[PDB]
């Protein structure tokens, strides 16, 4: 009969609540880099949440900040998938 | 790998 | 039914809001590298068959007007909707070039009862922005 | 090689940020009801994110509030999956 | 790629079930939550979790229980599940006598403060309000 | 289907 008006949203956040999000001056932000690579590699095979889980892993394991300012040096990032989706999402 | 958003 | 119907005639719109340069009265720094992001996103969603629209350096007013306008389009023949926001931010907040805008005010335009041609269809928001000032120091594995 | 300290968390919230979460006085909460049913039916079949997506659909489509108080009558609920997981999770 | 789930134990499942609240809080009793707690206990028993049901905990009790659970040796365990059944607000879960920040509970299991769970799925299942808004829905 | 949390 009815569905909630907040249903079928997905918010793919680059970083966890409360935290900075990181960007490379030359290559772009860690999240967007990782998201484009994973989509290019997996959008013909994997469900969207599973692609985003690979983005989480790529951002978490392959990136670490380098900064002349010791306060911003050697920091890490995990993205935050917020799904109010009700079905599975395949791009093919 | 250097600035934040 | 366990998968979104994605065989509508069009995959949908992919709106990319790329804010690199902010009014100096905001105190906010240029977002070096974001052009590389916006171009990466455009090619990626092009290969997924989305109608990509890149918008650059929008004030908070132009972001709200653009989202209002996009939300008032006829999406009947579109499978989905994608919005990508590349900017500075804080928790719950994305910055236009001249000041903050609540993410909730953007996404509310697409609520199931306010964008009827997207009801039941996946609405994806990809948000590259800070959500506060905490730093993750990590832990060795 | 480090990982973020916020990595590998999953928050399965019964409702969207800012909203009430509904409970049935005799059957229990809509969300817990739906979560236990979907785990029972699919924990041997589906990755955890896909199970929670079924929970989202079940809560969103099969429940609606009934109240003699028109303010609280005929209301809906969508749960909110918040994943900082870096890998897929199978219970089998 | 998927989490290693074949450690000797699946892990702990902590269920905190708050039904009755101190009158100083003005929060109604959460009728039906016992059915939830029991439904969850059987469900996670069938997934091979060591279930620990806890009832009517104050905010100090939740924090101390979570602190103590995070100080256990989870080295033989694949994962960790915590289920919170209570009144709430955004970011907040209620003990019987008042609010606890959700971040305070989950910080105990953070990758650097609970080393025997580093790299392992930590699942928090939260049945609690997050505000006072109502979804009026839309017909389909 | 009648009280809230």
């Amino acid at each position: 009969h009815k569905i909630p008006v907040e249903a079928d949203f997905l918010y793919a956040y680059s970083t966890a609540p409360g935290y900075y999000s990181w960007r490379n001056s030359k290559d772009g932000s860690w999240f967007i880099q990782s998201l484009c690579a994973m989509l290019k590699q997996y959008a013909d095979k994997l469900e969207f949440m599973h692609i985003l889980t690979r983005v989480n892993r790529k951002v978490a394991t392959e990136f670490e900040s380098f900064s002349f300012d010791a306060t911003f040096h050697a920091k890490k990032q995990i993205p935050c998938i917020v799904s109010m989706l009700t079905k599975e999402l395949y791009f093919y | 790998v250097d600035p934040v958003d | 039914d366990n998968s979104y119907k994605m065989d509508y005639p069009e995959m949908g719109l992919c709106i990319i809001i790329n804010n690199k340069n902010f009014h100096k009265s905001t105190g906010m720094t240029s977002r070096s590298g974001t052009d590389v992001d916006a171009a990466n996103l455009r090619e990626t969603f092009r290969n997924l068959k989305y109608e990509v629209r890149n918008k650059n350096d929008l004030t908070r007013e132009e972001i709200v007007e653009l989202m209002r306008d996009v939300s008032k389009e006829d999406h009947s023949k579109r499978s989905s909707f994608v919005c990508v926001l590349l900017s500075h931010g804080e928790e719950g907040i994305i910055f236009g070039t001249n000041g903050p805008v609540d993410l909730k005010k953007i996404t509310n335009f697409f609520r199931g009862d306010r964008c009827r041609s997207l009801t039941g269809k996946p609405k994806l928001f990809i948000i590259q922005a800070c959500r506060g000032t905490e730093l993750d120091c990590g832990i060795e594995t």
